[PDB]
């Protein structure tokens, strides 16, 4: 399962070994040694044993809603969600197992490889599913459109079979059937901005609390946000229809928040949403 | 087996058949489910003669061998023999299909071509005849019940008396000419007047015959003429409408409807926006305008062949493009064979 | 009625209309125009293409020797 | 439409009786291979606007082939015992063009080629020119293969 | 007076925003130049004085795209290294003109059939402050303009 | 905020920092230009209106590589004095964009069997202030490009 | 019809100059970690500020500048003056922030 | 005969054996000049486009299988492709090639057929 | 197969500009004496000096 994955878009790639599934010792102490190192975006556990996972993605189900800006990679079993993760907007489900010359495995190798490939080259906005799969040849199950028809209106994601172009992933939602967090490029737009901002005020971090500081770190935001609206990341024409950075002390704070130490800053985006429906209407009347 | 490094004289050699298939034309052909002699394997997939002769390697004589013996020896390419059980499946997984072709088989696959036609999967069916003598006393209304009245299908009466003595179902004769029509003159040409070589109609069929047998739910003869031996005589289908009469202009929609389409399935998850509407109108007016200019579309001028219509107040709606939805619209005319031909004759003695 | 996230094919679609803009050249006709839905019976409603008539409004009115002019 | 045939790969194979083993040897310049047919005109008493055109006879033309002054080949050693009267071996001989894979897309498959001339470059010294070698076959029979006729 | 939405109608269109969409991609040009469009001519002359005049058949356009030169992979030498003896990926360019934010397309030119013909280094030394460009020369069939 | 190791992936590369391998050796050289790839064109058309276009057979390259007179021994001479009449020790060339300290190769030109054609003199004249520059031209048969 | 329309907005070049004291130069150090095209940009912000220094009035904020020059002082024997060194950058945008 | 001492898929075959003891020596007569060079980056990529135009020139006279130049040969060499960092302070260059050769046609099968007066 | 050879050098053509002197004319008296085929032919060197 690694070598398709840096098959299909490599990466620094964290590793956990773990061995049995009911030893719920290790999977307790998992999500505390997550948040040790500073870098995991992605989870994805690739195994092909079904009561494995779940052990799995009950342990990282927690983690998931606390802000961390995780995504979990999660595998169907037959056409459903693995219940662990039922209705999050950090969770992708992937459905049919993908054979390699033969062993089947679960995609979430492979789509794991897939963001990689398509966030260095067209960006984390770009939705993640026309990429043709590297390295395997079919899938174990050849899904019609009529059960990914009561499929995708969950986020089930399948791995289609086209005749001219092979093994493509198909389709970008999540849990989630809101109508701001349905579809992943949206979602992981959202936590990557989060991630680089976070990662570029911390040396703003014990500065003493004064507008003067409010206003540099309104800046390093605003700065970044600029550079998000001229590479095509947010839905905008002006760069006042895409962001805003506010702060303030009569605007986002009250002076008894400021004296216990803390400044409140009010980010706010608007990205593009993927065209998934395209319908042709012919006729021969001219 | 071969052991030494020489030359080995096998003496047990066979026939053998040069593929010379065409894109447009991977059908299907249905056996039936209370068949002996069939693998157990319900789908089962024949680049080859070579192919299916490893599986089937004695000469039967049935409905499915005939079929597929006929299919090769003139082109063909890949090919599917699928039970009648699966064959609305078979459609749906294989993406690859073009025709449904009826080896000797009646009323499942006829309810499960109206399934996937309902489904909309852009294939044309190819049905069979009556395996006796229809009479002439008969009436056409109640010979033409059995098929669908829907414009993806065709008939073609007469059944076949192969030359090893086997009868050929009336879909592999229809099916072996529009092989070497896609090939040779596209598949914007009538699958008609090409002829079939190997094959016998089994009964001599009058024109007087045909001419109540072509309008309605149109039959489609297979006769035989001195010279051109044994064409297929009819290409119209099983609706009689001025859209979708014609075998040739629903073919020719179903080759431009799966070419664009797999033109845009890699313009699926672009952002929904007009940058991605104009890549969208441009590469069909870059496939249309290469179809027009190889005789495909009836227009002297490219404005009077085809046109293709996106916007946001031309085909949707701010409301519809907050869907997901892109709609593009596109017209373009078909050339309709001549079907009829008149000769009006004069004399006068000595002058 | 779509949810596979492929590509749709429709075969007896009507060729769609363009407008134009203009400013100086804004009408109000008063026709028998027979609407859908039918809040907008007896007040003034913006068409801004030929698109916008087919959803508010009926463009078909099959005639019954009377016959329905104004979506013409 | 398929794309059509370019005319600067061919390979030419030659299988003589003297030799055991078939050889293969690039070429630069082989000429053309025509086949006339030799009709003859008749002229009728009575008919004054039609022609009459009566088939006798095929011909068929020659293989001019060229090639540099390069290390001895088995077929400039053979041509080199047919023009000295040694021998009047003849060989069958194979030509092909090349798509752009490795398929042979025509050949040409002459019979009973017989080595009849030889014709040497000229030696100049101004010139800056590899000396080329004019090679001239008579064939008995020829018979055109392949996809692209 | 006036008021923007007006300038995006009736004044003309400036050069140095476009975008190339190259197959099933874009890629980032510097130039784009030589999407002409361009006839023969036929002529006749009698001895009574009639003289006329007709458009021939028209020759095919030859495309000049340049840009720089970047420390990922040569995405134009991958398509003019791929050529055996006849064969290349032929693709269909779009050059369309667009607006500031890049979200709308104004005018653009459609180049239908391209194969690469030449490939230009850049020209290396050591007292110049320049950008390693490459140019590409490619060869189609023709060039149409939608105007949407 | 770009931080320059983001410059090395992301923006373009200078013209005026390369190297030169001749062979089994390093020459310092000023100037270098003409590594193109350049293709010849066959067409075809018949009466009813088919026009094919396919790439010919490529050419040959004539580089150019110019460098001043130093006191030491001519090495770019003793390798074109060196012909006999056919004869010349073909040598593959490697013309690499290096980083400043020199210590790595950003993307990188191969020219396979090159032999020089061509050596000019310095142009002497008694009111210049210059640098005696010779340039050799060589002809090869592949410009490769490695990008590593 | 004239028809006149703004073009493409050229780069800033911003100057600033200081007094030179005794310690390390950061100027020094930012303009010679030049290698070839490698220097690490910087955000510019110019304030105007209250007198107490805690607040700002409005601001002038520059996004990826790097610098191309650095001058030194001009040394003379007759002159009681402050050796100043004036460094000179180059951006690609000027933002005005107003608070 | 050209088969060679054992029967495998990759060493059966005199010519494909002694092909790659032709190419694995007029390698390593073309690097054994950039021994004791400077063991970086700039030295990596001057090895492999000494091996690419050994193999480019032997790939157009029909050694190598392959109707393109991705399906005949490939060299790579990195510091996380063929060789770490720890490997790199021994002094070792390690590059790997692989590459395809033509295998002979060995059997050569005549199946005959005849009716007779047909 | 492709071959590419050198081929054989051709002649240089020199160039040497001078001022023009109140004495004799030196260059003009070795052009002046060409009888139809003959020409007193030197040796040239051209030698960058300290």
């Amino acid at each position: 399962a690694l070598r398709l994955y840096f098959q299909n878009g490599g990466g620094p790639c964290y590793l956990y070994p773990l061995e049995k599934a009911d030893d719920n010792g290790p999977l307790a102490a998992l999500p505390d040694l997550i948040d040790e190192v500073g870098e995991i975006t992605l989870l994805a556990s690739p195994d092909p044993d079904e009561t494995y996972r779940t052990a799995v993605y009950g342990a990282l189900a927690a983690s998931l809603d606390q802000h961390k800006g995780y995504f979990l990679l999660a595998d169907s079993v037959n056409g459903d969600a693995p219940s662990a993760v039922g209705g999050s907007a950090q969770v992708a489900v992937y459905y049919p197992n993908v054979e390699v010359p033969p062993l089947s495995l679960p995609p979430s190798a492979l789509i794991a490889g897939v963001y990689g490939k398509t966030d260095g080259e067209r960006g984390v906005w770009k939705a993640p599913a026309n990429v043709v799969l590297n390295g395997v040849s079919d899938v174990s199950v050849r899904v019609t459109n009529e059960q990914q028809a009561e499929l995708n209106p969950k986020g089930i994601n399948v791995i289609r079979h086209f005749s001219d172009r092979g093994l493509v992933v198909w389709g970008s939602r999540t849990q989630k059937d809101d109508d701001d967090w349905r579809y992943i490029p949206v979602r992981r737009l959202f936590d990557a901005a989060e991630r680089d901002i976070k990662k570029a005020l911390q040396p703003m971090v014990f500065e003493p609390n004064s507008q003067l500081t409010w206003k540099r770190v309104q800046t390093a935001i605003d700065n970044y946000l600029y550079r998000l609206w001229q590479q095509g990341a947010l839905a905008g024409n002006k760069a006042e229809e895409a962001y805003f950075v506010r702060v303030g002390k009569g605007i986002t704070m009250t002076q008894d928040e400021i004296n216990q130490g803390k400044m409140i800053i009010q980010v706010g985006m608007a990205a593009v949403r993927p065209a998934e429906f395209i319908i042709l209407k012919f006729t021969q009347d001219m | 087996t071969t052991t030494y490094p020489g030359v080995y004289l096998s003496e047990d050699a066979v026939s053998s058949f040069s593929v010379n298939s065409a894109a447009t034309a991977v059908p299907l052909f249905a056996y039936d489910s209370e068949n002996t002699n069939t693998i157990n394997k319900p789908i089962q997939v024949f680049r080859n003669w070579a192919e299916f002769t490893v599986e089937y390697p004695t000469p039967l004589e049935d409905a499915f061998y005939t079929s597929l013996s006929l299919w090769f020896m003139h082109g063909g390419g890949k090919c599917y023999l699928v039970n009648e059980a699966n064959i609305a499946d078979a459609v749906a997984q294989y993406d690859d299909i073009t025709l449904i072709v009826a080896a000797g088989t009646d009323t499942t696959t006829y309810t499960a071509f109206t399934t996937v036609v309902g489904q909309g999967y852009r294939i044309f069916g190819l049905f069979d005849g009556p395996k006796e003598k229809i009479a002439g006393t008969a009436k056409p209304d109640e010979v033409m019940e059995e098929y669908p009245t829907s414009p993806f299908g065709a008939v073609f009466y007469p059944w076949g008396t192969l030359a090893s003595g086997a009868a050929v179902p009336p879909s592999a004769i229809a099916a072996a000419s529009i092989t070497q029509t896609d090939r040779t003159r596209g598949v914007w040409k009538a699958p008609a007047n090409q002829a079939v070589n190997g094959v016998t109609p089994a009964f001599a069929v009058s024109d007087d015959f045909q001419g109540k047998y072509n309008q309605g739910k149109a039959l489609n003869m297979i006769r035989t003429f001195s010279g051109q031996g044994t064409v297929v005589w009819g290409a119209r289908t099983l609706e009689d409408s001025d859209n979708w009469r014609y075998i040739p202009v629903r073919r020719l929609f179903n080759a431009v409807e799966r070419d664009i389409q797999k033109s845009l399935n890699k313009l699926v998850f672009e952002p929904n926006s007009q940058p991605t509407w104009q890549r969208v109108k441009a590469a069909v007016d870059s496939y249309l305008h290469s179809l027009w200019q190889q005789g495909a579309l009836a227009g002297n001028t490219p404005a009077d062949a085809w046109f293709v219509q996106v916007g946001k107040d031309l085909t949707m709606t701010q409301e519809e493009i907050n869907q997901g939805k892109m709609i593009i619209k596109i017209g373009l005319a078909a050339v309709r064979p001549a079907e009829f031909i008149i000769l009006q004759f004069s004399q006068d003695i000595a002058q | 009625v779509t949810s596979v996230p492929g590509v749709y094919i429709e075969e007896d679609a009507s060729p769609a209309m363009s407008v134009s803009a203009s400013a100086t050249a804004v009408p109000l006709f008063v026709a028998r125009f027979t609407p859908l839905k039918p809040e907008l019976a007896g007040v003034i409603t913006r068409i801004g293409s030929w698109l916008d008539y087919t959803i508010l409004f009926d463009s078909n009115v099959p005639s019954s020797v009377v016959d329905p002019t104004a979506s013409v | 439409m398929s794309t059509p045939a370019v005319s600067h790969r061919f390979l030419v194979n030659f299988l003589f009786n003297n030799i055991p083993n078939p050889f293969d040897i690039a070429f630069q310049r082989i000429s053309g291979l025509s086949r006339t047919l030799e009709v003859s005109q008749h002229r009728e008493g009575g008919e004054n606007v039609r022609n009459l055109w009566l088939a006798e006879q095929v011909n068929h033309g020659s293989l001019v082939l060229e090639r540099g002054v390069m290390n001895a080949s088995p077929l400039t050693l053979q041509f080199d015992r047919v023009l000295r009267r040694e021998s009047t071996q003849w060989a069958n001989v194979v030509i092909m063009l090349l798509n752009e894979l490795s398929l042979p897309v025509t050949t040409w498959t002459l019979s009973h080629a017989l080595p009849v001339r030889w014709q040497m470059g000229d030696l100049d010294a101004g010139s800056n020119q590899v000396l080329i070698n004019t090679l001239e076959l008579r064939y008995q029979d020829m018979r055109m293969l392949g996809v692209k006729l | 007076a006036i008021t923007a939405d007006d300038i995006a109608v009736q004044y003309p269109i400036p050069t140095y925003r476009f975008i190339v969409t190259l197959g099933d991609e874009q890629v980032p040009f510097t130039s784009a130049s030589g999407l002409d469009i361009n006839f023969d001519t036929i002529e006749y002359r009698d001895g009574t004085g009639n003289w006329f005049k007709m458009p021939g058949q028209r020759q095919a356009p030859n495309i000049t795209l340049s840009k720089g030169v970047f420390p990922g992979k040569n995405a134009m030498y991958e398509w003019i290294n791929a050529i055996q003896l006849n064969q290349v990926e032929k693709k269909d360019i779009m050059i369309s003109l667009t607006n500031e934010a890049g979200t709308e397309v104004l005018v653009s030119w459609n180049v239908s059939n391209a194969f690469p013909t030449s490939l230009t280094s850049p020209s290396f030394d050591a007292t110049s402050n320049e950008i390693a460009v490459q140019q590409i020369t490619l060869m189609a069939d023709r060039v149409t303009i939608q105007t949407a």
